[PDB]
Protein backbone atom coordinates (compact mmCIF):
# COMPACT_ATOMS: atom_id res chain seq x y z
CA UNK A 1 0.00 0.00 0.00
CA UNK A 2 3.01 2.43 0.09
CA UNK A 3 2.88 4.91 2.24
CA UNK A 4 -1.03 5.42 2.80
CA UNK A 5 -0.94 2.52 5.60
CA UNK A 6 0.90 5.52 7.74
CA UNK A 7 -1.98 8.05 6.77
CA UNK A 8 -4.58 5.32 8.04
CA UNK A 9 -6.33 3.77 5.06
CA UNK A 10 -3.65 1.49 3.78
CA UNK A 11 -4.89 1.56 -0.02
CA UNK A 12 -3.60 -0.98 -2.35
CA UNK A 13 -1.31 0.31 -5.18
CA UNK A 14 0.99 -2.06 -7.91
CA UNK A 15 4.37 -2.39 -6.21
CA UNK A 16 5.40 -0.61 -9.84
CA UNK A 17 3.03 2.23 -9.76
CA UNK A 18 4.27 3.00 -6.23
CA UNK A 19 7.79 2.87 -7.15
CA UNK A 20 6.78 5.01 -9.58
CA UNK A 21 5.87 7.49 -7.22
CA UNK A 22 8.29 7.48 -5.30
CA UNK A 23 10.61 8.49 -8.54
CA UNK A 24 8.02 11.19 -9.22
CA UNK A 25 9.23 12.28 -5.02
CA UNK A 26 12.94 12.51 -5.61
CA UNK A 27 12.32 14.61 -8.89
CA UNK A 28 12.67 12.05 -11.88
CA UNK A 29 9.94 11.51 -14.18
CA UNK A 30 7.49 8.55 -14.08
CA UNK A 31 8.20 7.29 -17.12
CA UNK A 32 11.70 6.40 -16.30
CA UNK A 33 10.41 4.10 -14.09
CA UNK A 34 8.37 2.13 -16.34
CA UNK A 35 10.55 2.07 -19.16
CA UNK A 36 13.90 1.13 -16.99
CA UNK A 37 11.72 -0.99 -14.45
CA UNK A 38 13.28 -4.31 -15.47
CA UNK A 39 16.97 -2.55 -15.09
CA UNK A 40 15.67 -1.10 -11.74
CA UNK A 41 14.20 -4.17 -10.49
CA UNK A 42 17.41 -6.38 -11.17
CA UNK A 43 19.52 -3.03 -9.33
CA UNK A 44 17.56 -3.27 -6.47
CA UNK A 45 17.35 -7.63 -6.15
CA UNK A 46 21.24 -7.08 -6.57
CA UNK A 47 21.88 -4.80 -3.44
CA UNK A 48 19.23 -6.64 -1.71
CA UNK A 49 21.73 -9.80 -2.01
CA UNK B 1 8.68 -0.77 -23.53
CA UNK B 2 6.23 0.07 -20.78
CA UNK B 3 4.82 -2.78 -19.03
CA UNK B 4 1.22 -3.43 -18.16
CA UNK B 5 0.42 -0.65 -20.76
CA UNK B 6 -3.53 -0.49 -21.65
CA UNK B 7 -4.91 0.90 -24.82
CA UNK B 8 -7.25 4.02 -24.72
CA UNK B 9 -8.16 7.41 -26.50
CA UNK B 10 -6.55 10.47 -25.47
CA UNK B 11 -8.81 13.82 -25.83
CA UNK B 12 -6.97 16.31 -27.97
CA UNK B 13 -8.96 20.09 -27.41
CA UNK B 14 -7.13 21.16 -30.49
CA UNK B 15 -8.59 18.46 -33.03
CA UNK B 16 -12.78 19.79 -32.33
CA UNK B 17 -12.29 23.55 -32.57
CA UNK B 18 -9.97 22.84 -35.63
CA UNK B 19 -12.90 20.75 -36.91
CA UNK B 20 -15.64 22.68 -36.42
CA UNK B 21 -13.40 25.81 -38.19
C1 LIG C 1 -3.54 -2.08 -28.60
O1 LIG C 1 -3.65 -1.60 -29.93
C2 LIG C 1 -2.63 -2.05 -30.83
C3 LIG C 1 -2.91 -1.41 -32.17
O2 LIG C 1 -2.67 -0.01 -32.14
C4 LIG C 1 -2.59 -3.57 -30.89
O3 LIG C 1 -1.42 -3.94 -31.63
C5 LIG C 1 -1.65 -4.95 -32.64
O4 LIG C 1 -1.78 -6.26 -32.07
C6 LIG C 1 -1.97 -7.32 -33.02
C7 LIG C 1 -2.09 -8.60 -32.22
O5 LIG C 1 -3.24 -8.58 -31.39
C8 LIG C 1 -0.81 -7.35 -34.01
O6 LIG C 1 -1.06 -8.34 -35.00
C9 LIG C 1 -0.65 -5.98 -34.67
O7 LIG C 1 0.49 -5.99 -35.53
C10 LIG C 1 -0.47 -4.91 -33.60
N1 LIG C 1 -0.34 -3.60 -34.22
C11 LIG C 1 0.61 -2.73 -33.89
C12 LIG C 1 0.60 -1.43 -34.63
O8 LIG C 1 1.45 -2.98 -33.02
C13 LIG C 1 -2.52 -4.18 -29.50
O9 LIG C 1 -2.67 -5.59 -29.57
C14 LIG C 1 -3.62 -3.60 -28.60
N2 LIG C 1 -3.49 -4.13 -27.25
C15 LIG C 1 -4.51 -4.66 -26.57
C16 LIG C 1 -4.20 -5.17 -25.20
O10 LIG C 1 -5.64 -4.73 -27.05
C1 LIG D 1 -1.24 -9.75 -13.49
O1 LIG D 1 -1.27 -11.04 -12.85
C2 LIG D 1 -1.95 -12.08 -13.58
C3 LIG D 1 -1.90 -13.32 -12.72
O2 LIG D 1 -2.53 -13.11 -11.46
C4 LIG D 1 -1.30 -12.26 -14.94
O3 LIG D 1 -2.03 -13.22 -15.69
C5 LIG D 1 -1.26 -10.94 -15.70
O4 LIG D 1 -0.56 -11.11 -16.93
C6 LIG D 1 -0.56 -9.87 -14.86
N1 LIG D 1 -0.60 -8.59 -15.55
C7 LIG D 1 0.46 -7.78 -15.65
C8 LIG D 1 0.23 -6.50 -16.39
O5 LIG D 1 1.55 -8.07 -15.16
Amino acid sequence: SGWTFGAGAALQIPFAMQMAYRFNGIGVTQNVLYENQKLIANQFNSAIG
Amino acid sequence: VVIGIVNNTVYDPLQPELDSF
